């Protein structure tokens, strides 16, 4: 609409896509809760190495434990919609699903504070350069 | 008349993200390595925390765009200029200091507990030491390209003292660029000129002209267009105490103290020099990865980014570590030293997302000459002061260009050389078609959102 | 080719985070704490009561 | 002097973090072995994605 | 001076009477330097031993 | 003592504590577990002979 060609490019808006919500807008919220005990556990093991049989190979002896490996865990729940209840008036199985949702935080620990410390026996070390 | 960005613009409701992918720079943290054959043919670059990481963004002219709505936007008069009301940076290490050092260092002796007489004569005592440097964490955005002075040398004089000879001085005010250094403690100043064995400094740094911003006179700026907003956080102390080894050009007085005799008969120099040393830090002494808001700046420009750019710097050094390898050449059964050889590396990321708002600025007759006192640039850029061009009387008008009766023809104009940013090595971000509007697909929007009430 | 030894520093009671209840107002995603699958993956990291 | 490219994992149980000393692999870098101490230089440590 | 600036003005005050004081209700340090320190010494420094050990 | 059945050995406490190392030293008896000769590569000369660790 110009004297030139003027073939400079053009910018757009993005197409319209279905996009993602949060999870809030639909979900039907409960106030009925539920305890997670989790009685005392235990673990042990050599933190230099793992420890094994000379005469299998994977057989360990005692593992390898240390506090700077990560410490995930896995738990494990039971599904909602198949448990037992007093009460369904509430709640039509037909049409909805039970899931959960966390609202409790807590870490217990149990020993006392302090760190371990090492260091390699034939470490390399040429000279000191502090002074 | 001087006047602020609060004035003669209207505030929109329209506001559009924008938000940087990963960034890839590995280098050495020594020097960059060039061929042995050609200087301009590096392997592997200089990286470091402690170079001033300058950077600098791409946005696109607004007004290139289709939307269904103009009933805000009148296209006679209005225009869209681009303003930031968020950020963050986003950075991808653990944290880690390294340390460096000359190694042939300038010390002499050590002066913090003890000295047994005399110093002794000698032309060559240098050696390999090692220390750590100021630790600091800081940025600064304006929408110009940020300043720094740095001290160097100076004109001698006139040779009317024929006293002695020692040198002038004096600071240079610089706009900084990438990859420059950062003063630690000795002053921001030359290490070249200024100094001459370049052993009292670290090899990295030897060779350089450090520099330190100049937040004093952008302060003193009027408008404050170099400046929207900064940060820093900084602690040291010192470590030991030593001192040089060379002919001190200066004696001292002699009745100020009382020399002594035979053993102590010479006078010891006293070109003592301290080392330094950062304190501990912590993750809550952390400054980036949060959002800092805009509400209320410094100068007069309120986050307007002029000329659809950005001009962003960091210094940080808590992630100031370097990786190094160590591979062999031989396959052995012993243990030898001469089998083994290293390559030492280092890393950097840098992510930076934001938050903004257009704003439509209706054109009078009087705002346009006031943007025209300022730079008459961005007025151009909106193509609005302009001249009819005459001169449309041409007649080369042949068919063929192969002749005999040749006219010598030049050619290749070069005529869009107009930017001033080609002398200054920048690393920069084209981020102009990264854009979108729903925020809440964006996980600084809505952190945003109930952060603006709503 | 230098290399530091790094230390750490001391430690209290008040540079610990366990022992003590949470009550998250409001989880970081779109998901705001609804977890699938009949498990989740927790992982804390302390090497401040390591000691052999 | 080899370039590096960098790729990530799912974090498993009886993997270490990194003590400030590098996430990498700490077997296929340095075949010395004895540049380091003993519990780290058989395996890889990580430092996980907080960004994407 | 305060009482030389402004041209003579009757409403306002009154030169014969009135007096003009200066007060201050504003400051702002500026410091140019960067963070930084330094050692001083001595080369016949007076010291018999040390006592710390 | 938090999880006893009725709760009566705790009605309150406090706890404050803080430490930390000074010095780095070894142990001299033969230990038990000997290393794992593919850690590392073996010794010459003074260093075939293994130290304590």
């Amino acid at each position: 609409s110009v004297w030139r060609p003027s073939e400079a490019t053009v910018y757009l808006p993005p197409v319209p896509v279905s996009k993602v919500v949060s999870t809030d807008e639909y979900v039907s919220r409960t106030s009925i809760y539920y305890y997670a005990g989790s009685s005392r556990l235990l673990a042990v093991g050599n933190p230099y190495f793992s420890i094994k049989s000379p005469n299998n190979n994977k057989k360990v002896l005692v593992p390898k434990v240390s506090g700077l490996q990560y410490r995930v865990f896995r738990v494990r729940l039971p599904d909602p919609n198949k448990f037992g209840f007093p009460d369904t008036s509430f709640y039509n199985p037909d049409t909805q699903r039970l899931v959960w949702a966390c609202v409790g935080l807590e870490i217990g620990r149990g020993q006392p504070l302090g760190v371990g410390v090492s260091g390699h026996p034939y470490l390399n070390k040429f000279d000191d350069t502090e002074t | 008349k001087v006047v602020s960005t609060d004035e003669y613009v209207s505030r929109t409701s329209i506001y559009y993200y924008a938000g940087s992918s990963r960034l890839l720079a590995v280098g050495n943290p020594y020097f960059s390595i060039k061929s042995p054959n050609n200087n301009k043919k590096v392997l592997v670059p200089k990286v470091s925390g402690l170079q001033y990481r300058v950077f600098r963004v791409r946005l696109p002219d607004p007004n290139k765009f289709g939307f269904p709505d103009t009933s805000f936007y009148n296209p006679d008069t209005q225009r869209l200029v681009w303003a930031c009301v968020g950020l963050e940076i986003g950075r991808g290490q653990p944290l880690g200091v390294g340390v460096s050092g000359h190694p042939y260092l300038n010390k002499f002796d050590d002066t913090e507990t003890s000295n047994r007489y005399p110093a002794q004569p000698g032309s060559d005592n240098r050696e390999c030491l090692s220390m750590d440097y100021k630790q600091t964490q800081l940025c600064l955005i304006g929408c110009k390209p940020p300043t720094g002075e740095h001290w160097g040398k100076g004109v001698a004089c006139n040779n009317n003292a024929a006293a002695t000879d020692c040198p002038p001085l004096e600071l240079f005010n610089s706009i900084i660029e990438d990859g420059d250094m950062v003063d630690t403690g000795f002053g921001c100043m030359d290490f070249g000129t200024l100094q001459a064995n370049k052993s009292d400094v670290p090899i990295d740094i030897c060779n350089s002209t450090c520099k330190y911003p100049d937040y004093l006179k952008m302060a003193s700026e009027p408008y404050g267009d170099s400046l929207f907003f900064f940060l820093r956080r900084e602690q040291m102390f010192v470590r030991h105490f030593f001192n040089r080894a060379g002919k001190l050009g200066e004696a001292v007085p002699d009745d100020l103290y009382i020399k002594g005799s035979g053993n102590t008969a010479v006078i010891q120099s006293s070109a003592f020099f301290p080392t330094p040393s950062g304190s501990i830090v912590t993750s809550e002494s952390q400054l980036f990865n949060k959002p800092y808001w805009l509400q209320r700046a410094q100068g007069h420009n309120n986050g307007i980014c002029w000329g659809n750019q950005l001009f962003v710097t960091v210094v940080d050094t808590t992630r100031s570590t370097n990786m190094t390898l160590c591979t062999e050449v031989t396959k052995e059964g012993t243990y030898k030293n001469d089998n083994f050889k290293e390559y030492v590396r280092h890393v950097e990321e840098y992510d930076l997302q934001f938050v903004f708002q257009l704003c439509k600025i209706t054109l009078t007759a009087e705002i346009m000459t006031y943007i025209h006192t300022m730079d008459s640039n961005i007025l151009e850029d909106w193509q609005f002061g302009l001249t009819p061009p005459p001169s449309a009387s041409l007649q080369d008008t042949y068919r063929f260009v192969t002749s005999q009766a040749i006219t010598c023809q030049k050619t290749a104009p070069p005529k869009e050389k107009e930017d001033p940013l080609n002398k200054y090595t920048f690393w920069e971000v084209n981020l102009k078609e990264k854009f979108s509007a729903d925020l809440d697909q964006f996980p600084l929007g809505r952190k945003f959102l109930l952060q603006s009430g709503l």
